[PDB]
């Protein structure tokens, strides 16, 4: 029932944390995915070059 | 589960290093081999066969 | 978290809620998309191999 429990659940969702997560660790998890991403797009350019 | 995290991106560092590897062993092979087919039979044996 | 996700100090005048979760969407949308990539480069590569 809290005002922004809507919008966050929402927020949650979309970086596919747990809603059972502590609401602490929504930016490191965030920051995790961006980190991810900078790999990927690393892998990819590599893969890309070797073929 | 992070002991089998950090294995699981070892192993994919070695299975890119090994696909890399892969593709230009067999392109040696198969200039090899083109080189017995161009050079030997078609045109070196050929030749001798005929005189 | 909004700095976080849009990267751009785009001093954005006016950060609103609906703006927040759009761009949280496009960096799951953006690892989906690379993931994607990824795995039709590693389709082309077994292609070549083959």
């Amino acid at each position: 029932h809290a005002p922004y429990y809507g919008i966050f659940k929402g927020i949650y969702e979309s970086v596919r944390l747990p809603l059972y997560k502590a609401p602490e660790s929504v930016l490191s998890h965030v920051a995790d995915m961006k980190k991810q991403l900078f790999f990927l797009r690393s892998q990819l350019s590599s893969r890309s070059e070797a073929i | 589960l992070q002991n089998e995290q950090e294995k699981h991106q070892e192993m994919r560092a070695l299975l890119e290093k090994q696909q890399e590897i892969y593709p230009h062993v067999l392109l040696r092979c198969l200039s090899l081999l083109r080189q017995a087919a161009s050079e030997l039979r078609l045109r070196a044996q050929s030749d001798i066969d005929r005189i | 978290l909004y700095q976080l996700l849009d990267g751009d100090n785009t001093q954005k005048l006016f950060r609103t809620y609906d703006g927040l979760e759009s761009v949280a969407q496009k960096l799951s949308q953006d690892i989906a998309s690379m993931r994607d990539q990824l795995e039709v480069s590693e389709q082309e590569h077994s292609l070549l191999l083959s």
